[PDB]
């Protein structure tokens, strides 16, 4: 996951 | 979604809901969507990568509520899942975060327009709106970056777009702001996208028209002073949406 996602399941 | 208000499905009526089912029969939410032509969804592709197998998703639309039921509401099923073949995850960002859904209920039919569903327009290739106009983003993200649950009703605020210029000043992203991405974000920096609100909606008024111009994609922290969401630029994408969706 990239320290940035904002992707609920990182 | 930081600050903001909570809305209901009428008010952002293009708005996809999109879950994974498990293995188990556990369902939980994914991401969002928007639904740009009674057939099909965008999203963003990070949001399937990991799991890219069209049948374990449902998409609902009419929906207002994460784990609850909303009347009006209508579920679908996922009949191809598009994702970028350029699609690349950094350290800190997506590259070319965007994906299709094509959509059909069980009875085998597209989304029907109604009070709590409608489709949202795509931009002219290459047409944004200009730097510091105001757009809508919606979600059912946290609301707080350091909640662990999400909200259960949906919500929507509302951000500023900003320049490229200024994104990539350092102290903001640098170089890690492409042009094929778009930053907004509250001037107090008091509002934001956050986490679970990806896939979701960038939405402003172009010549007129409510416009899909961004999904969803990435930032640093939500609401943080200088460091504002980052979203796919859509306008740069038609190409790959209509070779994809013109079928
Ligand atoms: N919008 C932000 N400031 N941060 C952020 C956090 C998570 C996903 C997307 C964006």
């Amino acid at each position: 996951c990239p320290a940035y996602s904002a992707y609920l399941d990182c | 979604i930081i600050g903001g208000e909570f809305t209901t499905i009428e008010n952002q009526p293009w708005f996809a809901a999109i879950y994974r089912r498990h293995r188990g029969g556990s369902v939980t939410y994914v991401c969002g969507g928007s639904l740009i032509s009674p057939c099909w969804v965008i999203s963003a592709t990070h949001c399937f990568i990991d799991y890219p197998k069209k049948e374990d998703y449902i998409v609902y639309l009419g929906r207002s509520r994460l784990n609850s039921n909303t009347q009006g509401e209508m579920k679908f099923e996922v009949e191809n899942l598009i994702l970028h073949k350029d699609y690349s995850a950094d350290t800190l960002a997506y590259h070319n975060d965007i994906a299709l859904l094509k959509i059909r209920s069980k009875e085998g039919r597209c989304a029907q327009p109604s009070r709590t569903i409608q489709t949202i327009a795509l931009p002219s290739m290459y047409n944004d709106p200009q730097f510091g106009t105001s757009c809508e983003i919606t979600g059912f993200g946290k609301e707080q970056s350091t909640d662990y649950l999400y909200p259960e009703q949906l919500k929507m605020t509302v951000v500023k777009l900003i320049s490229h210029r200024e994104c990539q000043q350092p102290h903001y992203y640098g170089s890690e702001v492409t042009t094929k991405m778009l930053c907004a974000a509250d001037p107090q920096w008091k509002t934001d996208s956050c986490q679970g609100d990806s896939g979701g909606p960038l939405v402003c008024s172009l010549q007129g028209r409510m416009t899909l111009t961004g999904i969803v994609s990435w930032g640093r922290g939500c609401a943080l002073k200088d460091k504002p969401g980052v979203y796919t630029r859509v306008s740069h994408f038609l190409p790959w949406i209509r070779s994809h969706t013109k079928e």
